[PDB]
């Protein structure tokens, strides 16, 4: 996996 | 919202699972006929990848057809390679198939594929 | 073949176009009912993202249903957030919705979402 | 974009 898009 | 988190591999995982549904013939809803060959697929994947299929399956009469016949000049192997690309992101481009793949991509309105074919042809050349 | 080239953005572009078909209500083939709320979707996208929907739409009787009613304990906002995640890879996870999102993801059998929810809850604590 | 996967 999860990221800040 | 602007506060979302994103799972990087999600789109790739969805596409892999759509290709597994195609392999298993699950929920396929159209047969594409290319001369003597038939290919089963999902209309939504075709519409998401090809300008020609988007036009066909948004037409009020053709959206209901379970069989679509392509132009007899289309090469079945070229179509198979582009259908595999739609479902996997991988294009099996070879010296022996590039002209057929490029012509098929022009007909299906798949500009990125047409562009890479043109580049590979120009490099040889 | 092992000689393929790959278009990096393809899977993301397919998913964006599937979400545009959902927005335009093109080729949607099922309504999911969550208490008083209805959500239109494509069965193949649901099956590609959720173990519960894969089981439902591979069942020889339920594969033909045009309406599926979820358990009344499922929160409609939680379902909406997970349906948006299926079609975009982005999860709108907030303090005010995390318990409902986690419970909905457990029911839909979406383990990656359950895992991130558990991690965000553990961090607060 | 195109790459060798
Ligand atoms: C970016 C591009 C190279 C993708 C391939 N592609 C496509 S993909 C079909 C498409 O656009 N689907 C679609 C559109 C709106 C909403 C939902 C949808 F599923 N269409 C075309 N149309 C005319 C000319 N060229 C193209 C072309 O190259
Ligand atoms: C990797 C995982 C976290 C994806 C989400 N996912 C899924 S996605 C549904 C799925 O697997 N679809 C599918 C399978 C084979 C062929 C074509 C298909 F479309 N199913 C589950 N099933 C049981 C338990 N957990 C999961 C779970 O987490």
């Amino acid at each position: 996996a999860w990221v800040i898009p | 919202a602007d506060s979302c988190i994103q799972f990087t591999r999600h789109a790739s995982d969805v596409l892999l699972n759509l290709n597994r549904l195609r392999s298993r013939d699950i929920l396929t809803d159209v047969v594409i006929v290319v001369s003597r060959e038939q290919f089963r697929a999902h209309k939504t994947v075709l519409m998401a990848c090809s300008g020609l299929f988007y036009s066909i399956f948004t037409d009020q009469l053709k959206c209901n057809l379970s069989v679509i016949n392509l132009d007899p000049e289309i090469n079945p192997e070229g179509f198979c390679i582009l259908l595999d690309f739609m479902y996997t992101s991988r294009l099996n481009l070879r010296e022996g198939n590039i002209m057929a793949v490029m012509a098929t991509a022009m007909y299906l309105q798949m500009e990125h594929v047409v562009d890479t074919c043109r580049k590979f042809i120009k490099a040889s050349e």
